[PDB]
């Protein structure tokens, strides 16, 4: 019933590990379909070969800008941006997968994986999934980031797709 | 607008009704003239974008000018967005996010966000940027409201030199051009468009004569 | 209206007379125009429902408009009662009971209850709700006082383009049917009703033309 | 067009002559009316870019509309190439090179390459992208064929209300300016242009009146 | 529409162009007859809401009737939301999607969501609900298209009983009423409005006589 997608992560081309995500399509369906479809690449464009452009140790890893590769772009499968579906789920801990945005109703394709409890984000970013397998791969990724987000090595989504 | 409050902590103080009444009166009698831009800058010192929006909404009439101002504000916002891109992502707990192109115009930015952007260290000059945009718009409007061009200013046969130079300098100030061009424009147009007798009187003084000598020449 | 003190807390303050005088003067002198709503919103910032009932009852003349506003406030109060139903059962020790649709207006509640509602923990913005209702009523009033519809606008052969666009945008701001429909109207109806000569001068610039070039085309 | 097999896989299939005949006949008989886009989207589900270029080149007559569609497809392909630059160098063995705008259009690529793109892992929807572009072009074409504007609608003294509303909604569906603007138009312009007798019969029901009672009022 | 595919696994099969052509032809040739409802219900067996939207968009002309149909679909969706709101309850162990008024009407529901709601166990009858709504709308339309009232059906002086009863039963089927009202009307109105020459014949047979007895009585 709820889809599961994976990401094979790479640090400058060396394979690092697989993170897999359960998308809560039963509560945030339109948000979950957009991450699912961008992971499969079935609509022609997507996450494969994009990188995490902003990694802040102890906060979150952000990625998903496949058009401009630096947080200023990305687009959804419904057009460039769409509404905040709802705020049922909250940022309760590491592994929560939440939507990045540029204020309300500006969701595109950027997402962030929390590596800590970030309750201040509640009510401001739609949560739509959580890490299933691979959280120590997300944790190891932190080491390649910095206080301001700049990463030291290129961290890419080498491959991604749907598992179930 | 925010103001330094005893002691050393800026707190938000809403715009006073007397300031709004003064603004409505100056946009009722002075209407649109060169002096309105300086009056506006003095009535809205350190004003949050909400206060400037309030001061621009209270103007009754002249809807074309207000629409020009709104469109130029939108154009400046688009240019600021094209020059200062805003990266998406979660904000830091200590510092505030970089304001977008429309967060300056107070359209989608709540008052608390603006107060934060102003009182934070380092401060974000949202108020001064929006004031620069409104001042560009007001310059456009006052250069549009000019009845005649500066090239059309000519003195009447018996019209005294006083009224002629007053009207000429008023139209020149209302006109929009670089100061370097004005330096040639004055020395080329002031003496030429005068009355023939006063024309010869000023030419007897010399080409580089100052304004006071040129005046006291034809005085009376 | 409540006012903050040096320690930061707020307490009721008697309404200033030259606020009531200014409101009565602006209501009578300017009658009803789109620029009465910003003045009203600026005059009564933080005013209690008693102060708003004062500022409304004090308006002598134009009693039909005041009755329209009363009816609009009446319907709005009924909707608030219908949307939220009071809960039953035991109440928490740190919390106490809320006001009704009619008490938001302040018709059947004393001033001390309004002050307690406004300075409670957490504060309840009854003043802002009643101000929103009054602003909606004033919008409907200024809609009624519109002297024409948006479609009937047709510029005369001699009426200058400036006066035409002024009248257009005046009755457009007085229309307030929507915001995107306004954006479509300013593209279509503005270009569709020009005088033939200046009409084809505007058509020479195509639909991409902005308002500034639109007016300086017909200018001079 | 691709078609799934018994075991679930899909492979290219020759275009049926019945589809082409039906498309050409509906284009000839129904000209360019709002009901060609749904039938076009239904006829060519899963069709390759070669099949769409066939269905477009096969349309004899109305060559101006086909040229408009070609220009729109060209602009969309240029924007796609600008937003998605293609990489150079050797291509991976398990991946086929990504198509450019002119190749998304299917102008400079073989049918086998289209089939490989459509049946790749993951599949690349070139057919759906080019179908979206053709649908946008057809929307622009049906906009161009629109005989009259939406504002010029006025019912004659004898023209029945049924024919009036038929013509109104026909040109309204042919307008396609927006959705909320259409919703505002069907509230205002529909009742604003009725014949005086039936006009006041509709005004007797107020703005809350729906279309059914709007019609059965003037009925009989 | 989805169809049982070998073996036992329903997969989505797009609507065939021949079905759409048959629908367009039956709406062109037969206009809006009482029989279209059965033809529509039989042409779209088990159709996804997208297929019914396609079949309602492919219609040519009769835009007023399509507007009544859309408005009644909206009303049914509104009532459906009102009759099926989410009341607080313990969450089910198993979660299945849910169709909203807008999710049933195929407006904001993607094809995959509808396929899910249909093929899931237990199935959600979105297709049958939307078909009931469209059938109610078509009943409204065909009862509106009635040229004359059933009460006005009267036989001509030499009009044979054949054509008289044919037209009478056709208008009665187009008319809307409960079955008992029709049972009373066929006994009170049919014999009375007949031609007196054969009216005497029908009266001679008896009040509770069947249709075939009267028909063979006035035969010839």
């Amino acid at each position: 019933v709820n889809p599961t997608v994976f990401f094979d992560i790479a640090v400058d081309g060396e394979p690092l590990g697989r993170v897999s995500f359960e998308l809560f399509a039963d509560k945030v369906p339109k948000t979950a379909e957009n991450f699912r479809a961008l992971s499969t690449g079935e609509k022609g464009f997507g996450y494969k070969g994009s990188c995490f452009h902003r990694i802040i140790p102890g906060f979150m890893c952000q990625g998903g800008d496949f058009t401009r590769h630096n947080g200023t772009g990305g687009k959804s499968i419904y057009g460039e941006k769409f509404e905040d579906e709802n705020f049922i789920l909250k940022h309760t801990g590491p592994g929560i997968l939440s939507m990045a945005n540029a204020g309300p109703n500006t969701n595109g394709s950027q997402f962030f994986i929390c590596t800590a409890k970030t309750e201040w984000l509640d009510g401001k970013h739609v949560v739509f999934g959580k890490v299933k397998e691979g959280m120590n791969i997300v944790e190891a990724m932190e080491r390649f980031g910095s206080r301001n987000g700049k990463t030291s090595k290129k961290i890419t989504i080498a491959d991604c797709g749907q598992l179930e | 607008p925010i103001v330094q409050n005893i002691q050393g902590q800026m707190v938000h103080q809403a715009i006073s009704p007397r300031t709004l009444n003064a603004w409505v009166k100056v946009v009722e009698e002075k209407a649109f003239s060169p002096e309105v831009i300086p009056m506006f800058s003095a009535l809205s010192e350190g004003a949050t974008p909400q206060d400037l929006n309030t001061m621009l909404n209270t103007v009754g009439g002249h809807q074309a000018a207000m629409q020009m101002l709104k469109e130029t504000i939108n154009e400046e916002a688009a240019e600021w967005d094209r020059v200062h891109p805003v990266h998406a992502g979660p904000i830091a707990p200590g510092q505030m996010r970089e304001p977008r192109g429309s967060d300056i115009a107070g359209t989608t930015s709540t008052l608390q966000e603006q107060i934060g952007w102003m009182t934070n260290n380092p401060p974000i000059p949202v108020g001064e940027i929006y004031k620069r945009w409104i001042i560009l718009g007001l310059n456009k409007i006052v250069r549009m409201y000019s009845p005649t061009s500066i090239l059309d200013i000519r003195q009447g046969p018996k019209e005294p030199f006083r009224d002629y130079v007053d009207r000429f300098y008023k139209t020149l100030r209302a006109e929009q051009a670089s100061q370097e061009v004005k330096n040639w424009m004055t020395e080329t147009l002031l003496v030429q468009n005068a009355n023939p007798d006063c024309k010869t009187i000023l030419k007897a003084l010399g080409p580089a004569a100052t304004l006071e000598e040129m005046m006291t020449a034809c005085q009376g």
